[PDB]
RNA sequence: AGUAGUAACAAGAG
RNA sequence: ACCUCUGAAUAAACUAUU
RNA sequence: AUCUAUAAUAGUUUUUC
């Protein structure tokens, strides 16, 4: 008998067994040389979904630039970006005659946001595309870096601390003729100065890269960083497009997890309530054929300027920089390629850079022909892509225009015996379709697709299926009458996530807890993921139980531990106790489980404040899923590549940096609390601080009348060195 | 001073000095966070990685004054090499299982106190109370629930400025305490954690823990109380309930609200039964709220409740016939009112459903700062008396009041962006919304709201819009002054009458709202879902029938009467809308009849569904029914009478019918179906024949039938989409 | 916040074809109300861009093709229905003695 | 340690990456060129893949997993668990997909922790697992050793290159096509018994070249999911039958065997098989994910999911309607080009369609 | 050779 | 050639925990 | 009855020829 596990599915539904079709246990696929040639198919493609579109120069950075909006109606179903502004216009018109006052709403809390929000906001997120070394730094070493090169150039406006205030330098810096840096090399320091058309390309460009480790796609893909200049003012536009999202029930975003399941099944509800019981329904599972591609940042500027209409004209403008730029950006080629040469035995590597006058001879023919379609647009070592939105941004302002033609298929706005509505995240949707009969169905399906084509959104036709409304998917949710459950999407979450031990250990019960209360695991598969977790824990990490011959180089310290220990059963699991963990206790942090079990002066030394691995006391270092800090929350090594780098003075550079930050510290209680703000320097806080704290103990009787003259005249001292 | 020469000490060097001149304070935390990349990218493969390695652990240079070089066994334990960025130096997790075993120990006598929330856990997990598991139809719904309930009458913000005040007063910034709860708080905490020995940082975290609330949504069932939420995966799954208690202290508001609950199904459900009295008092003794008897509950809880005083008064207890409303009890004197659901428009262009009260009320109001006296019609406030403290309090009780009249100025002085559904799109109720809004800023109200001039009559004060005690003109028809439990009869129907004879409570005046319990309520009885929720209640409805096919079918060939008067029906009964039960009843029962009649025409599906609508007293009535409604939240749902539903969805594939999402059972396939495609329990009066049939002209609706006569051939559109020739008997 | 000098510039770029400076395309939206724009589209584009369902009955599905060549080879780390052990009786439990002692 | 000597210098490709020069310095070389970025070389799906996992979904005479131990039960559902964890572990623990997660997971902590630890050396590194007879006395088994090659590795993807030696008694000669990567060579004849005869048969060693890397090793490391990715399941199934019979039907499903699922097939037609035998064979499937991980398997898992919804669709009676089918089929075929085990999935997906649609 | 798959590793840098 | 260093951080939303 | 704290970390989701 040939075992043939797909034959279950002809008795367990599809949804009720839908973790079997998730292969999420073998490593996933990853992407191993450049990005350059990923990136450069994107944008050829890109351009080839509006090749009818206008072509003009940028007056600015000679970068050609083509424009698909108001381009001939398509005549086929091939995808295609040539959206019609007046149709854009009339969605967003219809979008807020539906729903009164949303945009103006919208607007106002959009308007508070962008008054109150501050400049250090940009430090949030992982890497960002740094314009004066051409390369992807951490968000904030890319913010300090910007902010010291425009402190050199005199572009001081967000010093004030704010946000927009540093949108205005970013815009005053965009007419600098001449835009100064400075450059490390085998380490000094040399000054660059870029000219102006140079610093505008580098302030429009997007950094890309491919994208690794990502499950269900046989082919890799690009994707992009964004640079310092444009963060801010793309986190404008997301604000209002959030405000809106949230004033809409068809909206997918922001709203995730539980809270995302039970507001889409209550408006699929709705909507089958809202059915007549003597007509058709009729659910659409469908995607969108590359919808970043397709659509154009001139579109989300109409956009936005309808939105923001009868509003300050210093709101629109703000948020209309962003659609702006991005219809002006150029994206970086990424790495280029290397070459090999079989006969000599030799391998070198050539920079995307030489790419624009490189001969041909040494490339591929799909690259040849990748690189003859993309040279008329390549300036500065990058690429024009004026159509498109590149990778992953704006999603809840596209997710605003998908839902404004979902909105278009009320009986008012279709005219007719059929209507439709539906779900919306970012470029994924559902559709559900009522009308009389099939013809009906049919109609209503050909004007949504029709309409799509109009606003430039393609619908996936080999990605996109309908069937009678009751089962559908939706962002990766599986909806049968009531979504199901899907353990294999958080199978990866299960093991040593690898923080250190304490951590580790919490992060392993509460993903087990979690995975109880949502993803349906029963308790016997609760209590055996708890052991092969604490088996994975125990091996990862040296700490075997002590009543065992595990030869690790941990294992003799532990056998030493657990023979002078009295109470075993008070000793952690990194310490080589014993594991007392079952379903009763999962929400319990292991240190509190068992510390009626442990010997008085064993956790007298675990939970010692004078230790060395963590920085009446308690052991404090940012301790995510470290209840109670102990001697197993220490921290890693961090990676050293960086030792062999030009870029080696940043560490000295943050060594200086977190010394001033804890002096600062000690003057300010709250700072670590609570995040301060100011426009007064360090120096100067710290010594008005210190002078009315000296002036309250003198007059509260503290100190005496010698210490506070002391003080004065240190800080006499401190105010002399501040000027020299 | 130590402070003061390290400044001074980093203002002499050169480099330390231009950090500290030219970064600002608001740049601080951007050279806090600066860093030369940290290149963590798989953080399981780096640490499987680095367990590898000799020195995979940073730790302070002290530890080569605090630790030995080698150990006895001449391991080594530290290196001298500094960390990247840093002067701390490479270690062996085997200093850290070092310092474990022969570290200095000291006093860990302060760690219960710190960690107060955890050994708290510990405590309710250690003298809690496990009962039998259950293995059930579990339904559970996605709902927001408290998982650190930090303080009652707080917000996170609030909560941050009440921890501010707490441990930094001089950090405050311009913030003022204004809310009586935060300085109550504010004082207790302070002389709480005087002479605190405990570093501010992790005071201020312990308040963050204790006094900080967190709501997430989660598939709950039970008790959403955090309590109960924090061993939700041990007291729910998804076939089983395990019955469990915590071991600690209850909060008094949980049970009142759990007690409102249980109060409010039972006395739905025992509407529905033959003798109300009894079935209530059989609920009330076999119902428990966290692991409390409810009879024992409704003896010690002094909650102003309808549900809660009929069941009060059903066990002889005296009951005290009030309410509450947005903060205030009021109070009935005189009047009477019959619910009614209106729609209307709001200000801000919003459509919604209010039940409205009609008939002419009188009222009192008493509130822990102020007291009026209030009589209304329907939507119409005829006279507010108000006698409140100070201004403040003034303007709350007019603004409850005003709500409370659901006057349409109320509901066209509505401004800004007013939501009636939830986040997750979840219907809110409208006077709680409205009183929510009005509570934020009442300008617009007061001044849509109008005016009126004073007769001057016993001195009474008038009131403005911008609350100013005139003496000429006032608010239209409000006036400003100057500063008990009752024995009762319970009808057979629930009936509560005074002992002069007048009627005070009724079960129609009980809420419909179907909210849910904070603390998990048990019911021990046959039917352990039958005061459960409309969800839990179909599904369970459904499976009984189910698992109950052979002899329920038997009963319905040879005895219906008796079938249709089963018990476990009226959970159900409960559902369905009490204007229409009795057409629906009759409506099925000339199904069923038809279809005993019609041999053949024997659909087990079709009897399956139609069953539970046909346990009401039947209205005979000729209007034909495509599908039938069931309260399910508040929307009502329909069941359609032919073919699939949302409710009530049969998969002939897969012989397994699902009910709202949730698997009800297989059924099995009777000798005596029908396998010939035809219907008899579908029109009232007409038998489906087969499928189209273009001879007899077009197709026509249900509700047009009635010209029809005997033998009469038609095709009509009856289901979703489809067109079938039907003949009448 | 005024877009002046070269954001004026590059706001004039970015704006439909028709329109030459972003004071006009405001201008146009400021004014612009719903004029059956979509229906007078809808009616110009052809009846060639259309979705048309087609049934996916019990007949309409195919085989999948699998790819024609050599056969396949092992490719896993290890063998798996062909390894042999050579086995011992050591009552120690799992990774406790020495791998080449044991070998 | 073992001698960088000749032989494991070729076999594990030492210096064999070539030289790194500056683009100026080669610009003129003839034959420099643009890496080879072809597509994979199409390959037909052989037999041995059907049996490889019918032997994979097998009971085994030995318990594989010595699984550790949790706290006391005290909440009447946590013995409920036990109880079903009992009957759980019983059914995993003798399975040969065990066996095999075992193997992996010792194989690839030894080749990362050797990686980690000499950079720069040839370890010897034998293939060692320990399993529990059926009379309960320990017993280790050796299956034959690794030889790790320099792992100098920088990226997640970099490779180590390793030497695999292996005892086998199969003829590498009855199917030369599965083992074109191996040399096999003869080092022994071991003595089997039948049934009471002793019968000589040949002692082959499986000698190949391989490779892997850190995130490869990572996830070969974590290849104990697969008993939880097969388990959720398993008690999804459980719980689902006893949420409408309304009691535990742990002991009824694994001990009456009343309860069947269609999970493979004969000459006959479909043949169903017990809770554990589905149990075995979902963790089987599970493990060959692990084991077999490729691009070619995400990408066909991902795009054969919506036809598996379409086919569902079809049997629920909802009248499902696509827009480019040849387009989806197109897009799942692109994925099947070499893998054995995608083009064994492909083939379970054909005779689904073939049953599913009759 | 092998891993692998649209581009790389099969050590890199000083 | 010895010697020395090093083993590699996309965006957005969400979820979990602190 | 309502109910997006702030911040940090990890995880999850988001495909043309
Ligand atoms: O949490 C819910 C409930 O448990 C809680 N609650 C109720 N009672 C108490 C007490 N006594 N202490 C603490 N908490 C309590 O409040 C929540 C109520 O939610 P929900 O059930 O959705 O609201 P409810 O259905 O009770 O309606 P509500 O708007 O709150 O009104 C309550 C009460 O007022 C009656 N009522 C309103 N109006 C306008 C009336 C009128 O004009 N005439 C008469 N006779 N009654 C009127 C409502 O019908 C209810 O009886
Ligand atoms: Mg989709």
């Amino acid at each position: 008998m040939d075992v043939n596990p797909t034959l279950l599915f002809l008795k367990v539904p599809v949804q009720n067994a839908i973790s079997t079709t998730f292969p999420y246990t073998g490593d996933p696929p990853y992407s191993h040389g450049t990005g350059t040639g990923y990136t450069m198919d994107t944008v050829n493609r890109t351009h080839k979904y509006s090749e009818k579109g206008k072509w003009t120069t940028n007056t600015e950075t000679g970068a050609p630039q083509l424009n698909p909006i108001d381009g001939p109606l398509p005549e086929d179903n091939e995808p295609s970006g040539y959206a019609q502004t007046d149709c854009v216009l009339e969605a967003m018109a219809f979008l807020e005659e539906s729903h009164p006052g949303i945009f103006e709403n919208s607007c106002l809390e959009t308007m508070e946001i962008v008054q109150q929000t501050r400049v250090d906001k940009l430090t949030q997120g992982r890497q960002t595309y740094d314009w004066t070394l051409n390369r992807n730094q951490p968000a904030a070493t890319a913010l300090a870096n910007t902010i010291e090169v425009f402190r050199s150039n005199g572009l001081t406006a967000n010093e004030s601390g704010r946000l927009i205030d540093f949108l205005k330098d970013v815009m005053d810096s965009m007419d600098k003729e001449e835009m100064e840096i400075t450059t490390h090399f085998q380490i000094g320091k040399k000054k660059q100065r870029l000219n102006k058309r140079s610093y505008l390309i580098r302030a429009l460009t997007l950094n890309t890269m491919t994208k690794d480790a990502e499950r269900g796609k046989l082919k890799r893909r690009a994707i992009a960083t964004p640079g310092m200049q444009i963060r801010g003012f793309v986190y404008f536009v997301e604000a209002l497009a959030r405000s809106i999202c949230e004033k809409l029930e068809q909206s997918g975003l922001p709203v995730g997890g539980n809270e995302k399941k039970a507001k889409l099944a209550n408006v699929v509800r709705k909507m089958m309530t809202n059915s007549q019981d003597t007509e058709l329904s009729f659910t659409i599972t469908g995607d969108n054929t590359k919808w970043n591609e397709n659509q154009n940042p001139r579109m989300f500027l109409a956009m936005i300027t309808y939105i923001t209409r009868n509003q300050p004209e210093w709101f629109r403008n703000v948020l209309s920089i962003a659609p702006i730029m991005f219809s002006n950006k150029m994206a970086r080629l990424g790495k280029g390629y290397m070459f090999e040469s079989k006969s000599m035995k030799l391998r070198t590597q050539v920079p995307a850079e030489m790419l624009a006058n490189i001969d041909l001879k040494y490339f591929n023919k799909s690259t040849r022909e990748k690189i003859e379609k993309i040279r008329p647009l390549l300036i500065d070592g990058t690429a024009s892509l004026s159509p498109g939105m590149m990778m992953g941004m704006f999603n809840m302002l596209s997710t605003v225009l998908g839902v404004s033609i979902l909105n278009l298929g009320q009986k008012k706005y279709t005219k007719t015996t059929y209507w439709w509505d539906g779900l919306q995240s970012s470029d994924d949707f559902a559709l559900i379709v009522n009308a009389p009969n099939h013809e009906g169905i049919q109609a209503g399906v050909d004007r949504f697709y029709r309409t799509c084509k109009l606003v430039g959104i393609n619908m996936s036709k080999k990605k996109s299926y309908i069937n009678r409304t009751g089962t559908f998917e939706f962002t990766s949710f599986f909806y049968r009458y009531g979504f199901v459950a899907n353990f294999s999407m958080e199978l990866p979450s299960f093991g040593v996530s690898g923080i250190n031990e304490s951590a580790d250990m919490s992060v392993g019960v509460t993903v087990i807890k979690n995975n109880m209360i949502n993803n349906d695991l029963g308790p016997a598969t609760a209590q055996m993921a708890l052991q092969l977790f604490i088996k994975d824990y125990r091996y990862t990490y040296r700490c075997h139980r002590g009543d065992t011959q595990i030869q690790t180089r941990r294992a003799f310290e532990l056998k030493k531990l657990w023979e002078q220990t009295r109470s075993k059963a008070g000793l952690l699991v990194s310490d080589g106790g014993p594991n007392l963990y079952n379903i009763r206790n999962l929400h319990i942090p292991e240190v509190c489980l068992k510390w009626e079990l442990m010997d008085e002066d064993y956790q007298g030394r675990l939970c010692n404040p004078m230790n060395p691995f963590v920085s009446n006391a308690v052991v404090m270092p940012s301790m995510e899923y470290d209840a109670v800090a102990t001697t197993h929350s220490w921290i890693p090594k961090r990676n050293r590549s960086i030792l062999n780098t030009s870029q080696r003075g940043i560490l000295e550079d943050e060594q200086m940096y977190q010394k001033c930050c804890n002096l600062f510290e000690k003057f300010f209680p709250s700072s670590s609390y609570r995040r301060p703000v100011g426009i007064s320097s360090m120096v100067e806080a710290m010594v008005s601080r210190a002078r009315i704290d000296a002036r309250i103990d003198f007059e509260s009787g503290r100190i005496k009348k010698e210490e506070f003259a002391e003080i004065m005249k240190i800080c006499s001292t401190i105010e002399e060195l501040r000027r020299q | 001073m130590e402070r003061i020469k390290e400044l001074r000490d980093l203002m002499s060097q050169s480099r330390t000095r231009e950090i500290l001149t030219k970064t600002t304070v608001d740049h601080m935390a951007i050279i806090k966070k600066y860093t030369s990349g940290r290149q963590e990218k798989n953080p399981a493969l780096r640490m499987k990685w680095m367990m590898a390695m000799k020195y995979p652990i940073t730790a302070d240079k002290r530890i080569m004054e605090m630790i030995p070089e080698r150990n006895e066994q001449g391991q080594t334990l530290w290196s001298k090499t500094n960390d990247a960025g840093s002067d701390r130096v490479m270690v062996s997790p085997l200093a850290v299982t070092w310092w474990n075993r022969n570290g200095p120990t000291t006093s860990t006598v302060h760690y219960p106190k710190v960690y107060k929330t955890y050994f708290e856990k510990v405590e309710r997990l250690k003298h809690g109370t496990f009962g039998p598991v259950h293995f059930r139809n579990q339904v559970k719904i996605r709902r927001r629930v408290d998982i650190n309930p930090g303080h009652a009458d707080l917000s996170a913000k609030e909560a941050q400025d009440v921890i501010m005040e707490v441990v930094f007063p001089n950090e405050v910034g311009a913030r003022i305490l204004t809310s009586e709860s935060q300085l109550t708080i504010t004082k207790e905490k302070k002389k709480e954690l005087q002479d605190c020995k405990i570093a501010p940082l992790m005071v201020a975290y312990m308040l963050e823990r204790e006094l900080v609330r967190k709501t997430r949504f989660l598939p709950v069932a039970g008790g959403t109380s955090s309590v109960y939420i924090e061993v939700l995966h041990l007291t729910q799954g998804t076939c089983w309930e395990q019955m469990y208690t915590p071991g600690g202290e209850v909060r008094n508001d949980d049970v009142d609200q759990s007690l409102i609950i249980a109060a409010r199904n039972i006395v739905r459900r025992a509407t529905v039964s033959a003798d109300p009295l009894a079935s209530l008092l059989e609920m009330c003794h076999s119902t428990q709220i966290g692991g409390v008897r409810m009879v024992d509950i409704l003896r010690q809880n002094p909650t102003e409740e309808q549900a809660v005083d009929i069941c009060k008064a059903a066990m002889g207890l005296r009951i005290s016939s009030s309410f509450s409303f947005g903060g205030f009890t009021f109070k009935r004197t005189s009047g009477s009112s019959v619910k009614r659901e209106e729609e209307v428009l709001t200000g801000n262009l919003q459509t919604l459903k209010i039940r409205v009260h009609e008939g002419y009320e009188e009222f009192t109001m008493v509130g822990r700062r102020a007291t009026a006296i209030l009589r209304k019609a329907t939507r119409r406030l005829i006279q507010l008396i108000v006698s409140g403290k100070d201004e403040q309090s003034i303007a709350e009780a007019i603004i409850v009041a005003m709500v409370f009249s659901q006057e349409d100025c109320m509901i066209k002085a509505v401004r800004g962006d007013l939501n009636f559904v939830n986040r997750a799109n979840q219907r809110l109720n409208p006077m709680h919304q409205l009183l929510r809004h009005f509570q934020k800023d009442a300008k617009v109200l007061f001044q849509n709201w109008g005016i009126e001039p004073i007769d001057n009559v016993m001195g009474m004060i008038g009131i403005l819009p911008d609350m100013t005690p005139s003496t000429e003109m006032s608010l239209r028809g409000v006036r400003v002054s100057k500063m008990e439990r009752v024995v009762v009869s319970i009808d057979r129907f629930l009936r509560v009458r005074d002992q002069r004879g007048n009627v005070l409570l009724s079960p129609e005046e009980v809420s419909e709202t179907q909210g849910t319990e904070k603390l998990t309520i048990t019911y021990s009885s046959s039917m352990m879902w039958e005061i459960n929720g409309p969800e839990s209640v179909l599904v369970n409805t459904y499976q009984w029938i189910i698992r109950n096919w052979e002899n329920v079918k038997i009963q319905w060939s040879q005895d219906p009467t008796m079938l249709y008067n089963k018990m476990e029906f009226e959970p159900f009964q409960s559902l369905v809308p009490k204007a229409a039960r009795g057409q629906y009843s009759g409506f099925v029962r000339v199904l069923f009849q038809q279809m005993r009649d019609v041999l053949g025409t024997f659909d087990t599906v079709q009897i399956i569904k139609l069953l539970p609508f046909a346990a009401a007293p039947p209205e005979q009535s000729r209007m034909q029914f495509s599908s039938l409604t069931v309260n399910v939240r508040g929307s009502g749902m329909r069941i359609v009478v032919r073919g699939n539903s949302p409710v009530f969805n049969y998969n002939k594939a897969t012989k397994r019918l699902t009910v709202l999402g949730k698997d009800a059972g297989a059924l099995m396939e009777d000798p005596d179906e029908g396998t010939a495609g035809v219907e008899s329990a579908v029109l009232r009066g007409f038998l489906i024949l087969g499928k189209e049939n273009k001879r007899y002209g077009p197709a026509l609706s249900i509700n047009e039938l009635s010209n029809l006569a005997k033998g009469e051939k038609a095709n009509v559109l009856i289901g979703q989409g489809d067109v079938v020739l039907v003949m009448k008997r | 916040f005024e877009i002046t000098g070269t954001m004026r510039r590059l706001a004039d770029q970015s704006l439909p074809p028709n329109f030459s400076s972003l004071e006009n395309f405001r201008a146009y939206v400021d004014g612009f109300e719903p004029n059956g724009c979509i229906e007078g589209k809808l009616s110009q584009m052809s009846k060639e861009v259309n979705a048309r369902i087609e049934p996916f009955l019990r007949t309409t599905p195919r085989p999948l093709r699998l790819p024609d060549g050599p056969p396949c080879s092992q490719r896993s780390k290890f063998l798996l229905m062909d390894a042999l052990k050579l086995s011992i009786e050591d009552p120690s439990h799992e990774g406790e003695g020495i791998p080449l002692y044991d070998a | 340690n073992m001698k960088k000597t000749s032989q494991l210098k070729w076999a594990l490709g030492e210096n064999m990456a070539p030289e790194k020069v500056d683009f100026e310095d080669c610009k003129d070389v003839n034959d420099l060129k643009q890496y080879d970025s072809d597509e994979p070389e199409p390959r037909s799906l052989a037999c041995w893949i059907q049996s490889e996992f019918n032997k994979a979904c097998e009971l085994t005479d030995s318990s594989w997993v010595e699984l550790d131990e949790i706290g006391e039960d005290v909440a009447p559902i946590e013995h409920i668990a036990s109880m079903r964890r009992n009957y759980f572990t019983a059914e995993v623990s003798h399975c040969r997909a065990t066996e095999y997660i075992m193997k992996g997971v010792y194989i690839n902590t030894a080749l990362l922790n050797a990686s980690c630890a000499a950079m720069d050396d040839f370890q010897l590194i034998p293939m060692i697992s320990k399993c529990r007879t059926k009379e309960g006395r320990r017993k280790t088994n050796l299956y034959g050793f690794i030889i790790k090659g320099r792992s100098h590795l920088r990226n997640d993807t970099d490779v180590v290159n390793f030497v695999s030696m292996e005892f086998s008694l199969t003829d590498p000669r009855l199917e030369p096509h599965k083992w074109e990567k191996y040399c096999v060579l003869e080092i022994g004849d071991m003595l089997l018994r039948t049934a009471v005869g002793q019968v000589s048969r040949p002692m082959f060693l499986y000698v190949r070249t391989n490779g892997t890397s850190k995130i490869k090793m990572k996830w070969g490391m974590e290849m104990r999911r697969c008993l939880l990715q097969s388990l959720q399941q398993i008690e999804s199934m459980i719980e689902a039958e006893s949420s409408v019979k309304e009691k535990d039907l742990t002991k009824e499903f694994f001990e009456n065997k009343s309860e069947t699922w269609p999970i493979g097939e004969s000459p006959k037609g479909v043949e169903e098989g017990s809770i554990g035998k589905v149990c075995r064979t979902l963790l089987a499937k599970s493990v060959f994910n692990s084991l077999y991980a490729s691009p070619q398997l995400e990408g066909f898992s991902a795009e054969s999911r919506k036809l598996l919804l379409i086919v569902q669709a079809l049997r629920d009676n909802l009248e499902p309607g696509t827009f480019d089918l040849e387009g989806l089929y197109e897009a799942i075929e692109e994925c099947l080009i070499n893998d054995p085990w995608v083009l064994l999935n492909a083939s379970w997906f054909n005779s689904f369609l073939t049953h599913a649609l009759r």
